[PDB]
């Protein structure tokens, strides 16, 4: 609960007594209401359902990036056990700051484009895009994949686990004045996704208001979960944001020559960072509660 | 009717150049694949390009390519470059549209004279000429270098009759098949590397020179030909 | 029309009734006897290898 | 007068009734129950035609049992090389709405027919290259159903008016029309000898006819609803046809009578086609409810099931030498099992 | 391979001229057209322009229209009616000027390949049927009607007499009342077909 001299710039960090109190419990339930839907949820993809159109491919896609989002909470639930002390050693921790970081930065661009499909297929409904092949959306979905791997593989170059105290530390989110690309990836990825999201749900909503079609139960129905999305994201997303925005105001005013400042709200951080779960834990909103296919099944 | 009518034919200066064109009508051009068979001036066939349908793959015999070039409106072009003493040949324009049971090489235009100032499949035919006369029945007879019976079942041998002034009509396919309008008095034999046309009750019309030839696999090889000559 | 109809209706099973007909255990028996003699050549019911079958 | 033309109508069905019951001294079933059953037949999709792009309605095989020609209600008629998967010609059609089509024994020709009543012949060896239609037949008063080749200058079709036919393709007319069902003749079949042929009717009977004298020469009967498909048993003296009562049944041509019975308690759904195998021993038919069950034939149970399509078989066919039998479905895809 | 590879060109060339019309194809919109007989099918067919099938068509706003009047078949609908399950959607018209019509309704709307496939509904003949309504009472037609003898009542009871008999749930009934020279016919078909269509496009996406 001290301080830190790493990549060539003052840092800080703090293992402060709360977060084994609350994080572990709450990331645990992260952790199986994660698996027990989006497992399931697969499981249905690929068994109860038998045909695809590029709609489905991109729902597909938002889950894989879940489960794998998923996959990588228990390491991080005996990582805050350990207060921090990574057992699992060199390659497990790269590994594991890859996959979460890019299974964020995924599920964030899967939603992202199950918003833009919406869009198209409720705004613009003869456009081509409504009529592309499969293998079309496939090539698209890996292009997809490609940038959310890309933008962060870097974490796989990095050195980790940084070692300090009795601790060994596999994170990534320490306090430091080196704006490192993770941060305008973290910062963006909320930032521009919203946009898209806020500006392709409103459009909707308001084609199918003018259209005076809303009257209709089911499409009251489509109206309701166009909107519930968004508020979803915004509350899993928005408070993290905040807090490293609050991180930065800090830093900009205060400096790190007094650490102590910054114990509680980096606390705050790593709670509301499992917000950022959440996302993953509450994507059943995307499959189960719309459709008929789901309450059949 | 089906027809092809080609020009552009003539004297030319040696290390010149010439393009000859092939005009097709009567038939659905774009579906077929078109060859250019050339015949020097005392001598059998010998093959110079191809063209698929849809200009997809083209092929040049060992001692043309790129000096010529074969392009296709309903309209063939070899364009020839460096003209050498040997190019001269009566060149003759060759349909042919491929698929399961089809005819390859089945019509052939009246071609235009052109005059100047060891891995592939060898073959040969082992009488130059056969006296005969109408009534009779005789047989001609064709080898070659490696076996044609492919795998899938198929023996790709092809065989022509040049009536003399004619250009050539094809009257077997693939070593057992008979070409459409062609008399029954024809018939294909042999299997496997050694091949011979029978024929059964010759008339006068069936004198002249009979090519056979491989389309197993490019450069295609025709035979040296043999004439079957009147008495 | 009706009268026209039912003439031809009668006619027809008529006609026909007095075809031929063999007992059901003949008519049934020699198709036993066609299927057991062609069994040797069905490649369906028996399975063709896969050096004989060309849909390889 | 009317009413005795009737009642002498009923008195001649009670005497076939009479005739027919009285030659039923065993059944197929009873006679053949110490026949080894066929087994569990086995069968792979050994190749899937891709290509059409909306419901397949109809297929049929060349003499060669290499060639295919399936029809669809994209408007094409496309020519398949089985053994290789290659697609040899793709014919336009004059309209989308096709229902059957035909390949002739000798491979010359193509026949085709639906909703607009017409049934076109094109012909394959043209010698511009190109497949055009020799000629077109028109007469009927309803969409053709199905239509076979005698032989490559005559053709029988069957239609929705109640009739089948028998047109010169030289002429383009009808040398002979036969009437006689009370509903549409949805299906038909040459026997292999082509002296006669039956077609199964939307009135639940199916007839036998004589192609040189013209006349119905049989009548069976005992479904309860339309018959969807129908063909000989490879002996031509037995045939089987398939209703949308969800069964088919085996008719025998000498002893006039159904012979034995295809069904089972959860099967609910109408049959499609259904044809044998090369020895008869096998009968294969297509059902809606997306499967095909192979029936034993004799022993009439299940002999397996070739399920492999995502939506209803429209057509089946056993190749001549009996290597393989095609399917084809609505999700537009035909597959080859063997 | 031999000459079985010029074979395969030819394959691949005549694959893509499948596919090169298909896509072109799949642009158009197909409309399956029906009534009872004399029921003013032909008029909207004629403002639009242009013995089996009677296929007309015409273009709108980048669409293409193909709309099949059915009903030259002299043969009963159940065996061949399923050629049309692939269309967009059923375009119905009734002469109120006229009462099978009602009937046909009742046993296609219903039908088990069109459960899922929604009915334009055009009331042909409104004038007439306003000069009908004021020489004799919609009560000879419906010696149910309970209401007054007038335009638009008498009208809306008839509209919801047919609206009354579908019994699936997951289609709607896009009623019209045209008056035989309206030119408004075809931006009625094609703002229902665009509804029809974005509920479709919900139905694929899952959010319906
Ligand atoms: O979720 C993350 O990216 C994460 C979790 C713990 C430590 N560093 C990063």
């Amino acid at each position: 609960d001290h301080f830190l001299e790493i990549d060539k710039k003052n840092c800080c960090v703090f293992r402060d007594d709360f977060i084994v109190k609350v994080l572990p419990p709450v990331l645990g339930l992260e952790f199986i209401f994660g698996l027990l839907g989006n497992g399931l949820a697969l499981w249905i993809f690929c068994f109860h359902l038998k045909s695809w159109k590029s709609s489905r491919i991109f729902l597909f896609n938002l889950a894989v990036a879940d489960f794998l989002l998923i996959i990588c909470l228990p390491f991080l639930m005996d990582n805050y056990v350990r207060r921090w002390d990574w057992k699992f050693g060199d390659i497990p921790c790269r590994l594991m700051l890859f996959m979460l970081a890019m299974n964020r930065q995924g599920s964030i661009i899967f939603l992202t484009v199950v918003a833009v499909d919406r869009y198209f297929r409720v705004v613009h409904p003869h456009h081509a895009l409504n009529k592309i092949s499969n293998r079309t959306a496939a090539i698209i979905s890996c292009l997809l994949w490609g940038i959310t791997i890309g933008l962060t593989v870097h974490l796989l170059k990095k050195k980790m686990p940084i070692q300090n105290g009795g601790a060994n530390l596999c994170s990534s989110f320490s306090i430091c004045h080196t704006f490192q690309w993770h941060e305008a990836m973290f910062l963006l990825e909320f930032f521009l996704p919203l946009g898209i999201i806020l500006f392709c749900s409103a459009r909707i909503i308001w084609s199918l208001r003018q259209r005076q079609m809303d009257r209709h139960a089911k499409i009251k129905r489509a109206i309701t979960f166009i909107m519930v999305v968004a508020i979803v994201f915004v509350i899993c997303f928005l408070p993290s944001v905040v807090v490293r925005i609050r991180i930065f105001w800090l830093l900009h005013t205060s400096g790190t020559q007094n650490c102590e400042v910054y114990r509680s709200v980096d606390l705050a951080f790593f709670i509301t960072l499992s917000f950022t779960y959440m996302n993953s834990m509450l994507d059943p909103v995307v499959y189960y509660f719309s459709s008929p296919s789901f309450p059949n099944f | 009717d089906v027809q092809l009518v080609e020009s552009g034919g003539g004297l030319v200066q040696p290390g010149g150049s010439r393009k000859l064109s092939c005009s097709a009508s009567g038939f659905a051009f774009s579906s077929f694949g078109m060859h250019w068979v050339r015949q020097a001036p005392e001598k059998g066939l010998e093959w110079v390009a191809y063209i698929s349908s849809g200009s997809g793959t083209i092929y040049y015999a060992d001692t043309v390519k790129g000096r010529f070039t074969i392009s296709r409106k309903n309209t063939l072009f070899l364009q020839m470059t460096s003209l050498r003493s040997e190019d001269t040949a009566m060149y003759y324009c060759v349909r042919s549209i491929y698929y399961y049971g089809s005819s390859p090489f089945d019509f052939w235009g009246q071609g235009t004279t052109l005059t100047v100032s060891g891995s592939d499949i060898v073959m040969t035919q082992a009488t130059s000429s056969v006296p005969v006369t109408p009534g009779e029945s005789v047989s001609i007879s064709c080898r070659s270098s490696k076996s044609l019976l492919h795998s899938n079942g198929n023996t790709y041998l092809y065989w022509f009759l040049q009536r003399p002034g004619q250009s050539p009509q094809l009257l077997i396919y693939r070593m057992s098949n008979l070409a459409s309008g062609v008399p029954d008095r024809f018939s294909g034999s042999g299997s496997g590397t050694a091949f011979t046309l029978t024929i059964s009750r010759l008339e006068a019309e069936d004198v002249g020179v009979y090519y056979c030839m491989q389309h197993l696999e490019y450069p295609l090889t025709f035979g040296a030909g043999t004439k079957l000559e009147l008495k | 029309a009706s009268i026209a109809q039912a003439r031809k209706l009668v006619e027809q099973l008529k006609m026909e009734a007095n075809i031929d007909r063999i007992k059901v255990s003949k008519a049934a028996a020699d198709l036993m006897a066609y299927c057991e003699a062609h069994a040797k050549e069905d490649p369906l019911l028996t399975p063709v290898p896969a050096s004989e079958n060309p849909f390889r | 007068e009317l009413d005795q033309l009737r009642q002498e109508a009923e008195q001649l069905k009670n005497q076939i009734r009479d005739a027919r019951k009285a030659c039923a001294d065993a059944t197929l079933s009873q006679i053949t129950n110490n026949i080894d059953p066929v087994g569990r037949i086995q069968m792979r999709t050994r190749r899937t035609l891709r290509g059409h792009l909306a419901k397949i309605y109809a297929m049929h095989w060349g003499t060669d049992s290499r060639l295919l020609v399936s029809a669809s209600q994209d408007g094409k008629l496309i020519i398949w090389d089985s053994y290789t998967t290659n697609k040899v010609h793709a014919i336009p059609l004059r309209s989308s709405w096709v229902m059957t089509c035909a390949y002739a024994p000798s491979g010359n020709y193509v026949a085709c027919g639906g909703l607009d009543n017409i049934c076109s012949i094109y012909n394959l060896k043209t010698r511009e290259g190109n497949v055009r239609v020799s000629r077109e037949l028109a007469g009927h008063t309803g969409y053709l159903s199905c239509c076979r080749f005698l032989d490559d200058n005559q053709i029988v079709t069957s239609s929705g008016d109640t009739t089948c036919a028998l047109w010169d393709i030289e002429t383009g007319q009808q040398t002979t029309t036969f009437t006689g069902h009370t509903g549409d003749v949805m299906s038909l079949s040459l026997a292999p000898d082509t002296r006669l042929f039956v077609s199964g009717a939307c009135d639940a009977s199916a007839k036998l006819w004589d192609v040189r004298e013209g006349m119905c020469r049989q009548t069976f009967t005992g479904h309860e609803s339309d018959i969807n498909a129908i063909c000989f048993f490879p002996n031509g003296n037995a045939f089987a046809t398939g209703s949308d009562d969800a069964t088919c049944r085996l008719f025998d041509l000498r002893a006039d009578q159904e012979l034995m019975t295809y069904s089972h308690d959860n099967i609910i759904c109408g049959i499609t086609s259904v044809s044998f195998s090369k020895s008869g021993r096998l009968l294969l038919a297509g059902y809606d409810d997306f499967n095909c069950n192979v029936w034993d034939a004799l022993k009439a149970d299940r002999a397996g099931v070739l399920a492999g399509h995502d939506n209803r078989v429209s057509c089946l066919g056993v190749t001549d030498d009996g290597m393989a039998v095609a399917t084809g479905s609505w999700d537009s895809f035909l597959k080859i099992w063997n | 391979s031999a000459e079985e590879r010029a074979a395969l060109e030819r394959s691949k060339a005549i694959e893509k001229n499948l596919k090169e019309d298909g896509i072109s194809a799949a642009k158009d919109v197909k409309l399956l057209l029906l009534g009872a007989d004399n029921s003013g099918k032909s008029t909207i067919v004629k403002q639009m322009k242009i013995t089996g099938i009677v296929e007309t068509h015409f273009t709108f706003k980048n669409l293409h229209f193909r709309l099949f009047d059915v009903g030259g078949q002299r043969s009963e609908r159940k065996k061949w009616i399923h050629c049309f399950e692939d269309v967009t959607a059923i375009i119905f018209c009734v002469d109120l000027s006229d009462h099978e019509s009602l009937m046909l309704f009742d046993s296609i709307c219903n039908n088990k390949f069109f459960i899922d496939t929604s009915i334009i509904l055009f009331l042909n003949k409104k004038d007439l049927f306003g000069e009908k309504i004021k020489k004799s009472p919609l009560t000879i037609c419906f010696p149910e009607y309970t209401g007054p003898n007038t335009y638009e009542d008498a009208a809306a009871y008839i509209q919801a007499q047919f609206e009354s008999k579908n019994r699936s749930p997951n289609k709607e009934i896009y009623c019209h009342m045209t008056c035989a020279t309206d030119t408004n016919n075809a931006q009625v078909i094609f703002d229902a077909v665009t509804d029809i269509i974005i509920a479709n496009n919900l139905r694929g996406c899952g959010l319906y």
